[PDB]
DNA sequence: GACTATGCACG
DNA sequence: CGTGCAT
DNA sequence: AGTCATTCATG
DNA sequence: CATGAAT
């Protein structure tokens, strides 16, 4: 009826269930893919059902409730806020979900809710899930077991770093703001020929970070120190310009705010500034950004101190916000602070396990059917009395052995030899098939190679790192100041 | 609720009336902020003839429309006073999209006539193909140089203004009253209290086939 | 630029399209199946994913959203609503979807959101759509163009009648009360060998409407009326019961309501009868209905007339109500107001056209296979030469039409032959295939005597509905009363 | 009223039960025995009562209206004779969340209603994790399968049957037993500070 | 996750 | 007023 | 289809 | 005072 238990013992067995799953299993990218386990089963989910870039977009409300059905055993709301974050451009330096519709603006208005709208896979998160058909990340069983889902994505790019994440969760929270993609992979590229690479050399190839917002990072030495330990903090300020209206006012115009900044509030509160009077000197808050191009107007009275009114904006309002890294992400199951090293040495790892399982899987194939195409050569041969030893044959299992024993096929090429349709029969050309074990063969032997030498791997690695930055390269959106 | 004009023209600019908060936004973020406001309208608006002067008068969206449009209601209206030149009823191509306008219509036409007496009250055409077709007769000739638009709700804000708001891109009804006797048996027949009225105007005029 | 349009034509033209819409294909149900369209599509849907009774549940939010985006424009609270509806017990007299969780009460609590409860198709529901694979049924293009969806089920029982419906349209509205499934088919059944049968001859097999939630029904001369033009006024009161208690003090227990009735409100009600004293002698009200069974008690007090407080409740509270037929339904695309013989008349004419087409598509199955069949056992007794003149063929068409020249073969006999697998020359029984070529040939009679002579099709019509009432026959659940 | 009201006052019987979430809570309802139990919907993860202020604190929803259906009032102004029920009942989903309302709720009772938790009166209902077995080891006797991923998913009938019903049922009883390493407990992992916590889980959790 | 308002026909 | 698909 | 509040960590 | 997956 009733079981005694301490209020010590509960709170004991409680709060480290939670926690654990907190910070394994929600709040906390994976060091190597960099999504967290809402973002993976979007992504996982929305590919198994070939809502890709390429095809039609696809209701948000079908999407997210197979995702709900068959993968994450949480609300719609919580499915569908984090698929809208990965669709939108302001928030993601390289977006994954293509969104129809109102997903929300800069103005942090309430984007449609998910029967409205509709979705599918960006082509570049297209390259999260290259090859997951080919066996080559680890599968769990869904929380249903009903059916396998990935742990981890193979990541074509280093995602981790490129968009970022954030990130609170229990004992420990996270920041890694999002970089330039060309950038973070010739990074990646010099510490796969350079493994003991120093920061202040990588720092040659990755600067710093790269908001999809701009603006002004200003802080070398704070980069620095975030790519050493993981925290820093850096300055981000709004790009400005000066325009000198006429009868001897000026005005000065916004342009690109500080990352995580709501457009909306900022210029509310520029204009509280104003209404209060808190500094003397603003007209007029405008803002004047239309559907392409960000245009913040701060009107000047004439005879206006125009430096002492910005540099009390940057102060005051967000104008100029202090952005602090604190990267934390899961490393074997367990929760590490790490700096830029450590990151990109997990991501190189990886993509190490991935392309050797790729390549084990592809000469898996090649061998199968290169094994058949070998007994169909010799059946060839014989076919004469290979028809006949079926025509003697008591049935399939009865053939197929009769196959073995009197000719030393394997069960495989029995198998295939027995499954022939009988026009199959008709030819007789050896020739198409010696072409294709050819073929074969220097297919294995290429695979064969990259996983016998670590060399041939790298290279590969390094040649397909090459080929996705000149794809989905982008010049940088903010500029850098010691 | 509303989302106003940037500066106060009653000459210039234009209010949109959208069927519901999430087309509102898609439009707030696609119109030229300087002469065009929005306000959405949430749900299914209150047929203003089959329904009392009182609870009308409590009525949300109503209460907020006769004060942005900012000329009271009925016959203490006075068009001068006004504070726009062009209100835009701008709904889904849905069958629910042409029932919203209906309801509007004969609520500019019963407590407003003056604003709709002066062809002032319009209605936007949003396009029903993407391949942009807004007849079936047109889509047959993108297809010789398609996603078929379900609502508001799947056009992105720089579709919506492209096709729809932009004042050189948009095509417009204008609601104009053209026989004064012939339009009340015609919002009466429709909107009003008497059943049988209505379904003997839908048994006549709407082929099943 | 613009274009004028009169007020009096804008609006003709959008109530035009609003009142056809809202009438066809929203708030009136097809007068065959019995179904909105908004259900056909839930059951369609559910159907296709293989969603059904001998399987497990399935989450309601991944059936909502593959309903929304593959058949019903519309909000997911419409469909989820819809959906919880059709699995209330005590609004479906034969509830059409089963559902895990928190589906609502008698005290018209809500469901549980879409997130949390799980559904399947009932079994019952199964036969709504029984052999809607074999082109029984005439299908559209939905709204994508991407897909196939039926314009009205199969129904192996008549659901209009059975679960009933209800109904507000433009011009329009429909009450039709449920009724108990092997009345119903008793009904159709007499109808279906004396179809000019009348009222009063139906009323000795369909007596009247049979509620969910039961109660007893006062009225035979306006069932008749109903059951004659569409419209009826009937009476329906409670089932109540009175017990003795300690100190002379009697006590009203009711132990079922009158359909449609909102238990928790009717507890409130006549509780306030008694906070009024709008009759003498109410002690205290209570609900005493738990999981396993209904119950309101009316505690009365010591010297207080029964007779007069059971009365005045039913006069004054919705103890008992009056319920109106008033059944309308799409009949050839348009709404009529209709009566028992146009309901079951329809019902038969839809259950001829599917069996008719059913039948046609199960011959032609039939035919084919034959053909193969006829085939395979004249080439076993030339097996050897047919092998031979394989072998001596160039190729795959090669072979065919030394089959078709040489042995007269047809183009489907060949395709058939040439497409086997080796292994089938040991499967050489001609015995076996005589077997199903005999079973085929009577098949094709049974089957051509259907398509050939309406007795035989009408004679399974019978033979099917009954195997139905057999299989789901359950008691009356309301009394009633002349 | 968020709150369903026993039928009959018993302070001697009566039970409150505090379910997470309105769909669990219209389950509970539903599948009860209406006569001697209650039940109370908590709507969102309850507030924590270390880190919030007491001002917040008491200003809170859910805190606010157990404060007043438990009818002892709170903090020193309590009474433990004036209250309502002889059990309270915490009833959660089997997951990590419904763990994490176990332990809110359990630090609102110790730091506000201590006498309560004090004379065992604080439960915490077990709802079955299969279909019954709660164990990994009690589906296995079975063996010679559904998994409960909530009470959402659980027919009032078979909540009833399983978890609720005084005959058919396990509560795990709370017992204040050592006062000063329970504080430390509660003090530790729902207070301000995070380093002692953090500590606490990279000492205590195995992550593997 | 509950709550909030409308249309539409009908007693 | 309350019903049930809709906004 | 918006709106309301709570956890968790951090500056 | 936000942030973003969770209730
Ligand atoms: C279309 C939107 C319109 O607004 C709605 C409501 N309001 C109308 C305006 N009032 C000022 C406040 C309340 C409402 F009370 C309920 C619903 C609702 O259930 C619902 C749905 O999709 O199920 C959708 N909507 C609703
Ligand atoms: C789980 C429920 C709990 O209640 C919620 C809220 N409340 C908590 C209690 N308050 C007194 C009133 C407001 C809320 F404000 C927002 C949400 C919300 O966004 C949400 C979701 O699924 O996305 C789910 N829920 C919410
Ligand atoms: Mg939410
Ligand atoms: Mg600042
Ligand atoms: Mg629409
Ligand atoms: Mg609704
Ligand atoms: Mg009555
Ligand atoms: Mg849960």
């Amino acid at each position: 009826n009733i079981q005694n238990m301490s209020l010590e013992d509960i709170m004991g067995e409680r709060f480290g269930r939670y926690s654990k799953y907190i910070i394994q299993d929600r709040a906390l990218p994976d060091i190597r893919d960099g999504l967290k386990p809402v973002q993976r089963r979007i992504l996982y989910s929305m590919n198994k059902d070939s809502n890709t870039f390429d095809k039609s977009y696809r209701k948000s409300a079908k999407s997210v409730g197979n995702i709900m059905g068959n993968f994450h055993p949480h609300g719609d709301s919580s499915i569908y806020d984090a698929m809208v974050r990965m669709s939108q451009n302001w928030k993601n330096r390289e977006i994954l979900v293509e969104m129809h519709g109102n997903n929300g603006s800069m103005d942090g208005d309430p984007p449609a809710a998910m029967r409205y709208t509709e979705a599918r896979l960006s082509e570049i998160a297209g390259y999260l899930l290259q090859d997951i058909e080919k066996k080559t990340v680890p599968f769990a069983w869904n929380f249903d077991d009903t059916e396998k889902e990935p742990t981890v994505l193979p990541a074509a790019f280093p995602n981790l770093l490129v968009n970022g994440s954030t990130g609170i969760s229990a004992g420990y929270a996270t920041d890694i703001p999002p970089h330039n993609l060309a950038e973070v992979i010739d990074a990646a590229v010099y510490m796969i020929d350079h493994p003991t690479a120093k920061i202040d050399k990588l720092m040659e190839f990755l600067p710093g970070p790269d908001f999809p917002t701009g603006a002004i990072i200003q802080g070398r030495d704070e980069i620095k120190k975030a790519y050493e330990t993981g925290k820093g903090r850096v300055v981000v300020r709004s790009k400005t310009e000066i325009e000198k209206l006429k009868g001897g006012k000026e005005q000065i115009v916004i342009t690109e705010i500080p990352y995580e900044i709501n457009k909306a509030n900022l210029v509310k509160k520029i204009d509280d500034v104003r209404v209060n009077n808190k500094v003397a000197g603003i007209a007029e808050v405008r803002d004047e950004s239309d559907r392409d191009g960000l245009r913040i107007a701060i009107e000047l009275k004439k005879d206006a101190n125009t430096e002492l009114v910005l540099n009390y904006l940057f102060k005051y309002t967000d104008l100029q916000i202090n952005y602090n890294f604190n990267m934390v992400a899961i490393d074997n199951f367990t929760p590490r602070q790490v700096g830029i090293v450590p990151i990109l040495s997990s991501y190189i790892a990886h993509r190490r396990e991935v392309i050797l399982a790729r390549s084990r899987f592809d000469k898996e194939k090649a061998e199968k059917r290169l094994h058949i195409v070998e007994g169909l050569i010799r059946v060839i041969s014989i076919l004469d009395e290979v028809i006949a030893l079926i025509r003697a044959s008591e049935n399939k299992a009865d053939a197929k052995e009769n196959l073995k024993v009197s000719y030393d096929f394997t069960e495989e090429q029995a198998e295939a030899i027995v499954t022939l349709q009988l026009y199959r029969l008709t030819n007789t050309d050896v020739v198409v098939l010696q072409e294709e074990e050819a073929e074969l063969r220097e297919k294995i032997a290429m695979l064969a190679a990259i996983i016998g030498d670590e060399r041939t791997m790298y290279n590969l690695m390094k040649k397909e790192l090459r080929e996705v930055k000149k794809k989905f390269a982008t010049p940088r959106l903010s500029s850098l100041e010691d | 609720k509303l989302t106003p004009a940037q500066s106060k023209n009653p000459a210039k600019n234009e209010l949109y009336l959208v069927e519901g908060d999430s087309a509102g936004g898609s439009a707030k973020q696609g119109r030229d902020r300087k002469f065009q406001a929005i306000l959405p309208l949430r749900g299914k608006v209150i047929n203003t003839a089959k329904a009392k002067m009182a609870d009308i008068l409590k009525n949300e969206e109503i209460n907020t429309m006769i004060y942005t449009i900012g000329a009271g209601v009925g016959a203490d209206f006075s068009i001068e006073d006004a504070n726009y030149d062009k209100i835009i009823i701008m709904t889904d191509a849905d069958t629910d999209g042409a029932h919203i306008q209906t309801l509007l219509l004969t609520f500019f036409y019963r407590y407003m006539r003056p604003l709709v007496e002066a062809g002032h009250v319009y209605i936007a055409l949003p396009p029903l193909y993407k391949m942009y077709a807004w007849t079936d007769g047109e889509l047959e000739e993108l297809r010789k140089q398609l996603q078929r638009y379900k609502g508001l709700g799947e056009m992105n804000a720089d579709q919506l203004w492209e096709t729809t708001m932009n004042p050189e891109t948009r095509t417009l009804i204008r609601v104009t009253i053209e026989d004064l006797a012939r339009a009340e048996r015609r919002v009466n027949v429709l909107m009003g209290d008497k059943v049988e009225p209505r379904r003997k105007w839908i048994e006549d005029n709407v082929k099943f086939t």
